[PDB]
């Protein structure tokens, strides 16, 4: 059994596409969104009260 | 060199019902009674 063989198979191993769990990216937090104002309504109303 | 039949080819997930709830953003609204006197 040493006479050897022939590997005639043409390899076409295509790797599967890996799974991707997309992140819920957040650029500005809610604190920055509330702090991005020259005038805040809650502060004005509290001062008036 | 002797062909020996090297090639041996050989060869839902969880269906179900879903109900999606969102976070509530509606502010709680109640009724306030204001008693006051006006002296002019």
């Amino acid at each position: 059994s040493s006479i050897s063989t022939v590997d005639s198979m043409i390899a076409l191993d295509i790797d599967p596409l890996e799974n991707t769990d997309f992140r819920v990216l957040e650029l500005y937090s809610q604190k920055e969104l509330r702090s991005s104002n020259v005038f805040d309504l809650e502060e004005i109303m509290r001062e008036f009260n | 060199i002797r062909f020996e039949r090297n090639i041996v080819c050989t060869s839902d997930l969880d269906e179900g019902i879903m109900v999606v709830y969102k976070r509530n953003i509606v502010a709680h609204t109640f009724k306030v009674r204001v008693y006051q006197k006006v002296l002019t």
